């Protein structure tokens, strides 16, 4: 009877309303909301059993639950009718404590029970810290674990075991591969040291590794045992003293002796203690932030769930097994104690460096494997391998499974037998601009003519040694099973079920979780595999090139904004480089409400930063006195770290005044690199501007050039592009410079100062080279390095390496036309085999090319052209640092292969690999429930839609709910359950479709008019946030910041608004005061989420909430619907996904244009951005969404009708932004940048058939402020029906409904001018 | 043939077309003008059988 | 010699000479006029070199 089963899917509705008749479109959905109201109370009711169960395992065993509705009460309670509504209003001194009876029972469960429908519970833990090796000493739960493993498996040395690696054997194996620096004796510059040694490690132990901090810890040791790195010779340690005993001797009777000479010779300096070592490079390396805490996971999904996991896939004991004896054989040393100091959770490691990702990895096989509904034998065998393999080394070991699964990526499909290919409309590579639409498929047997077919061997053999290599090292995996398993993964076809697979293997690789790499290792190999060797006629080819293309981007008649508004658009930037908050002091005096434990409790405890800080207070002095040129100087370092272990990216951050000339000097060649809308325009070349978000849209041609055979695709890709440019940076600056002289009517006159200075000024000062130093914290020191080349926080990185990418494409081009010609008058390729149009696609460093031919070649005929073309650009385009590799990319012909994004046969492959639950650089532990509550529905969705199953994925996500958004307030604990998720607007019986306004309609009867006000109280009252402005007290500095901003006004300043109400907070003469507090939201706004945590819980011990929401009170709907039946046929692009979104695609076909269909995330951002050169100085997404949530309807269009602003236009994007708070609530991560329905924007539904669905009025046009509305109402519905089965295709528009609507106008364009009428 | 080999058609999007005659049309916002209101409930989406 | 010497321009911004058309137009602030909705595409970012 348990809804946890595979045989019940929630896609139970599909093949619903296919067949029979349907009548007037109310009650059908009253059926559908019907059941899903059943199907969620049988999931709350082994909710509850689930979370009772975890929860007498974490705590004491007796647990016991009481209905606590609204009849109960009625019982004892507490009311602090004063300090009701909980607000903050402006190491602590405690204000008035008054006790308080404690209302609730210690230890007991409250489960609240809503219109029969149990949604909240609610417990609270009374601070019962009495007071405030050791096994004993440890949490109720890793007990619990301990005696459970202690009882599966007591001893017998279990074999295929964990086999932790010890520092003797680590010695071993990685003594050839780790070398110290010694400063002054590796004779490379670009580095200093200032440590007197330090430890260079390459390949042997690049990644920490499971080691035990106890086997042979050896507190001290010489470091003379390894090798010198810079010379042979000068390594004898004896030598390495005497030479010391001699220059002290000498020094005796007086010496200069060189400190860099003296101390080298000690043999004292080569010390050092490895667990300090150790614990650094850990505490550097791996991030561990995550959604939960792995405890909460670790028995959850292992030790009470896990009858649900077993009875489906019995594969998956192995791993338990695994897990189990680890635990049981060596016991203690597993550790997770997590320290929630302030608000970041750093796990601090005991008996092993790397037991939490094998904790990590063996959580994160059982997700991916259960998730993918993989329909096969011996691929979750080979997956499950794979993991097994993974195991034992979480770290090292993804690394050494990389190559075999890219190699593996690489074929994964030459030996099929079916492919299903899809064919589209021919499309013009030309014109950037056109658009792909579906027309059919054909089945075809011939093979896909990649690469990899004539170096077959080399890679198979590199693969199989990869494999025994982790083998050798492992438990002796019967290497047999995986040379003869591994082969069938290119035995696969492009039909039924086998799609999935590719996207599934890629989510397998970053089973660990956002590992780094050594910076120092790495800043110290990667400028060493380059080579210069060539002409001086190359290095001109591309001075000129780059020199021309410059030329001709930069005279234009794009406008070049001015020095204050480029200011503000930098704080806008928030460069993870640029960012460098600074605040003398900002005194958290906020009164904080505390926790009711035994009495309430006020305090205030200061707090400074938080946020990036432009310190526009210090823009005074960068306007005016400021220079841009580099001498030799320091800066900080940040390091980035990737999925999949592949290694550590370095961000160069540059100062302020850098980044601000810099971006002035390029905005002219940036914003036509950008167009997005560009119409075969000698730009087309560059990509740089397109959506990315979705494939279809973003990058149209690659899909194209995968399904027609009169074009080949040429996807090479290069080495460590910014580091290559090291030995050209000369030339590509210098060429940078002079094309900056040319078509610009201004003269270079000499200044130093900021904003007094010629746009052509600018150039001389900036472009000269001389790159700052860089000073960045590693393990036992800090080093600093000079890096010639694009750098990277550079004004123009983009830029760069999409001039530099562009260019030796062409030079490389140029002679492969000659290598073709040569093989074509001798007997090979053959004449007719000539290519028309070339398009070369760049996207910083990665890039395409694109060949077109009137014959098409045959297949051995594309091998040789596109061998000879990679043996042209190697020693054309790869001799002056440059290295491409025939392996590397996936060059070949009817498969094209873009940015983690590839399609072969006209179907989409994918990469997905996000992983939510154990992010980086996030506090998801210590985030509000709003914010979990927007990222649990989104990165699944996106889950889903690249390919993963939604009955599965969503049920295991169902599985945590309650053990996930628990809210802390101050010894009241909440657990949230499965009904939360109507509220933001997914139904679980629907598809991943944000059916929100629908059922919010029907979130009348079927309750779900609880949740949705829950998050509202949750995140709305922020606006009190926002209405804690900050005013101007402490200090007033230059304040020349409010003379510099400054925009033409019509009413004055004393008028615009007689009341303040609407008037100071958006006032021209504010414009910073406003800025201050609208750009520090968040600095507290995390603890305005901590206090709102009291408010929420108010709300559900109160009567407050369960009123009705405000949406259904308006009445809109449609009359006179007609209806008929879907298409039925399956062919779709993207074969990852459910086979009824595959039916609705092609019934509509795909979407275009990405703009008519609304979108209200992107389509005001699309206005905002057409209307510039209109503007006032500050505006954004953001301050129009708070103004109009401030000031509601009219205040909005009060201020902004008296800024200087077109009424049309405005009112437009008015309505997109009314349209944008009626599709959802607020949610900081929903309103910064955005995110889109996915689902929703791949099926064309836009505007362009939308008109046409609508029936023609009669009568006059409608308002904007309702058309909108009533259009988004009829676009959610045709996206349900479909799911169900059927599509409509003409509507009424019920103009007795109609006629109320235009009234509304008549008397509101009435207000706005009536106000007007009296000079209030 | 011409079915076969003529598989798209260059017009204008609507809007375009629409706000050059709102601009055109030197009347006031506020009133009806039924030359505004008809050419609303054009529909190009049979523009390429045409 | 005349690109070397003449570093600036004196000209007024456009926001004022919109707001001085703005005044001179009988029209009223609603009703669509092609003059006042034509130089609003303009920008004076190309006026040192003319």
């Amino acid at each position: 009877v348990s809804p946890f089963l595979d045989s019940t899917p929630f896609t139970t509705l599909h093949n619903s309303l296919y067949g029979q008749q349907i009548h007037s479109i109310d009650d059908e959905l009253a059926q559908i909301c019907k059941l899903e109201y059943e199907l969620q109370t049988q999931i709350a009711d082994e909710q509850i059993t689930a979370l009772k169960h975890f929860l007498t395992i974490r705590t004491g065993s007796p647990q016991e639950i009481q209905y606590v509705d609204k009849e109960w009460m009625k019982s004892n309670q507490h009311v602090p009718s004063f300090l009701g509504d909980v607000k903050l209003m402006f190491s602590y001194r405690v204000q008035k404590k008054h006790k308080v009876q404690q209302p609730l029972k210690p230890n007991t469960l409250y489960v609240y029970k809503y219109k029969g429908l149990p949604r909240v519970v609610l417990r609270f833990v009374p601070k019962v810290d009495t007071t405030s090796f050791s096994c004993d000493d440890l949490s109720p739960t890793w007990k619990y674990i301990l005696t459970e493993a202690k009882r599966a498996f007591p001893d017998r040395s279990y074999s295929d075991c964990i086999h932790p690696m010890t520092w003797e054997e680590w010695l071993e194996e990685n003594q050839d591969h780790v070398k110290v620096l010694t400063q002054y004796a590796h004779q490379l510059d670009y580095v200093t040291l200032l440590q007197d040694f330090n430890l260079y490690v390459s390949g042997g132990a690049s990644r920490v590794r499971n080691i035990d901090m106890s086997t042979l810890p050896t507190s001290i040791n010489v470091l003379d045992h390894f090798e010198l790195y810079g010379d042979a010779s000068m390594k004898e340690y004896v030598r390495s003293g005497e030479w010391y005993g001699l220059l002290r001797e000498i020094e005796q009777e007086g010496m200069t002796v060189n400190e860099s000479e003296k101390v080298f010779a000690n043999p004292d300096t080569y010390v050092l203690n490895v667990k300090k070592y150790f614990l650094r490079r850990f505490q550097q390396e791996i991030a561990s932030t995550g959604m939960t805490p792995l405890t909460d996971e670790l028995l959850n999904i292992m030790f009470v769930h896990w009858n649900i996991i077993v009875t489906a896939e019995p594969k998956l004991q192995v791993i338990k097994d695994d897990l189990l004896k680890y635990y049981s054989r060596y016991g203690v040393d597993a550790t997770f104690d997590y320290n929630m100091k302030r608000s970041e959770m750093t796990v601090v490691t005991r008996g092993h460096l790397l037991a939490h990702k094998v904790l990590e990895c063996a959580l994160r096989i059982v997700e991916t494997i259960y998730t993918y509904d993989i329909q096969d034998e011996t691929f979750k065998d080979i997956l499950i391998d794979l993991g097994r393999l993974i195991m034992r080394d979480p770290i090292y070991g993804t690394t050494t499974v990389r190559d075999a699964t890219t190699v593996m990526k690489q074929l994964m499909y030459t030996q099929g037998t079916q492919f299903r290919r899809i064919m589209f409309k021919k499309y013009d590579y030309s014109n950037f601009n056109e658009k792909l639409v579906l027309k059919g498929e054909q089945m075809t047997n011939e093979p896909p003519t990649l690469l990899a077919t004539t170096h077959y061997e080399e890679m198979d053999k590199k693969r199989i040694d990869a494999l025994i290599k982790a083998n050798q090292r492992a438990g002796n995996i019967l290497s047999q099973s995986s040379i003869e398993r591994c082969r069938y993964t290119d035995s696969l076809d492009l039909v039924g079920d086998a799609n999935r697979y590719f996207s599934a293997l890629t989510t397998l690789e970053a089973v660990a979780g956002f590992a780094s790499s050594d910076l120092l290792s790495g800043f110290i190999d990667s400028n060493e595999s380059i080579e210069f060797t060539g002409t001086a006629h190359l290095r001109k080819l591309l001075y000129h090139s780059v020199r021309e293309q410059i030329t001709t981007l930069n005279t234009s008649t794009v406008p070049r904004p001015s020095l204050p508004k480029v200011l503000l658009s930098s704080a806008k930037d928030t460069a993870s480089a640029s960012i460098e908050p600074l605040t003398f002091r900002i005194y958290k005096t906020t009164p904080e409400y505390d926790g009711e434990s035994l009495n309430l409790v006020e305090s205030t405890v200061e707090m400074s930063t938080r946020q990036k800080k432009p310190n526009l207070m210090k823009a005074a002095e960068i306007l005016r006195s400021t220079v841009t040129t580099n001498q030799e100087m320091i800066i900080s370092g940040g390091t980035r770290a990737v999925q999949g272990g592949k290694g550590a990216r370095a961000v160069y951050p540059t100062k302020q005044p850098y980044h601000i000339a810099g971006s002035l000097l390029f905005h002219k060649v940036d914003t036509i690199v950008n167009a997005n809308k560009k119409y075969r325009g000698v730009s087309n070349k560059y990509g740089q501007g397109i959506s990315n978000a979705i494939p279809h849209i973003g990058v149209p041609e690659i899909i194209a050039v995968s399904s027609d055979g009169m074009a080949i695709c040429l996807a090479l890709d290069v080495s460590a592009f910014d580091v290559a440019q090291k030995y050209t940076e000369a030339d590509i600056e210098l060429a940078m410079r002079d094309g900056f002289l040319d078509s610009e009517i201004s003269m270079i006159s000499g200044e130093t100062v900021l904003e007094r200075m010629n746009p052509a000024d600018l150039a001389n000062n900036l472009l000269t080279n001389t790159p700052p130093r860089y000073k960045y914290q590693t393990a036992l020191g800090d080093i600093i390095i000079l890096q010639h080349d694009n750098r990277s926080g550079v004004p123009w990185t983009g830029t760069q390496n999409d001039l530099v990418n562009v260019s030796n494409h062409h030079m490389a081009y140029d002679e492969y036309k000659k290598r073709v010609a040569e093989l074509q008058r001798q007997g090979k390729i053959s004449i007719d085999v000539n290519d028309k149009h070339h398009i070369v696609r760049v996207f910083g460093d990665d890039s395409t090319f694109i060949m077109t031919y009137d014959e098409p070649p045959s297949a051995e005929e594309v091998h040789l052209m596109c061998a000879t073309f990679v043996e042209s650009y190697q020693d054309t385009a790869g001799t002056l640092g440059f290295a491409i590799n025939a392996r590397k990319g996936m060059i070949g012909r009817y498969g094209s292969e873009y940015l983690k994004n590839s399609a072969i046969y006209g179907n989409i492959k994918s990469v997905n690999q996000v992983k939510f639950r154990g992010s980086e650089k996030s506090a998801s532990y210590h985030f509000g429930v709003s914010e979990k509550v927007s990222m649990i529905r989104d990165i699944t969705d996106l889950t889903i839609t690249r390919g993963c199953d939604e009955t599965r994925k969503w049920k295991y996500n169902l599985m945590m709910l309650p053990v996930d958004l628990t809210t802390r307030a101050g010894a009241f604990r909440m657990h949230n359950l499965c009904s939360i998720m109507t509220g933001v607007g997914k139904m679980y019986l629907g598809g991943t479709l944000n059916n929100k306004l629908i059922a919010s309609y029907h979130g009348s009867s079927f309750g779900w008019n609880f949740d949705d006000n829950l998050i509202k109280t949750a995140n709305s009252i922020g606006a009190i946030s926002d209405s804690s402005y900050d005013a101007i007290s402490t200090k007033i500095t230059n304040l020349a910041d409010f003379k510099d901003s400054q925009q033409r006004i019509t009413r004055d300043i004393i008028t615009s608004g007689r009341l303040p109400q609407h008037l100071n907070r958006y006032g021209k003469s504010n414009i910073l005061r406003h800025i201050l507090a609208s750009a520090a939201m968040g600095p507290l706004s995390q603890i305005e989420k901590n206090v709102n945590a009291y408010n929420v819980v108010m709300g559900i011990l109160n009567g407050k909430l369960e009123a009705p929401t405000v949406l259904e009170r308006l009445n809109m709907g449609f009359k006179y619907v007609v209806m008929s039946d879907l298409k039925q046929d399956d062919y779709s692009p993207y074969s990852c996904q459910g086979l009824q979104y595959r039916r609705m695609l092609v019934h509509w076909g795909l979407n275009d244009s990405r703009i008519t269909s609304f979108d209200p995330k992107g389509k005001l951002q699309h206005l905002l951005a057409k209307n510039s050169q209109i503007l006032p100085i500050h505006f954004d997404i953001e301050f129009v969404y708070r103004l109009y949530l401030q000031a509601g309807t009219m205040g909005f269009l009060q201020v902004m009708s008296y800024y200087q602003l077109p009424d049309t236009l405005t009112h437009e994007m008015l309505a997109a932004v009314v349209a944008l708070e009626l599709q959802l609530g607020n949610d900081k991560y929903a309103v910064d940048m955005g995110v889109y329905s996915s689902q929703a924007g791949q099926i064309r539904i836009n505007d362009a058939l939308m008109d046409s669905i609508i029936q023609h009025r009669r009568g006059p046009p409608l308002p904007i402020i309702d058309r909108t509305l009533n259009r988004l109402l009829l676009h959610t519905y045709m996206l349900m029906f479909g799911l169900m089965g059927k599509s409509i295709d003409s509507t009424k528009i019920d103009p007795t409904l109609s006629w109320r609507a235009i009234l509304e106008s008549n008397d509101q364009r009435i207000a706005q001018l009536s106000e007007l009428l009296t000079a209030v | 043939l011409d079915r076969a080999f003529l598989d798209g058609v260059g017009f204008t999007p609507l809007a375009e077309k629409q706000q050059q005659l709102q601009l055109q049309l030197k009347t006031n916002i506020l009133t009806a003008n039924l030359i505004r209101s008809a050419i609303n409930g054009m529909n190009t989406e049979s523009n390429l059988e045409v």
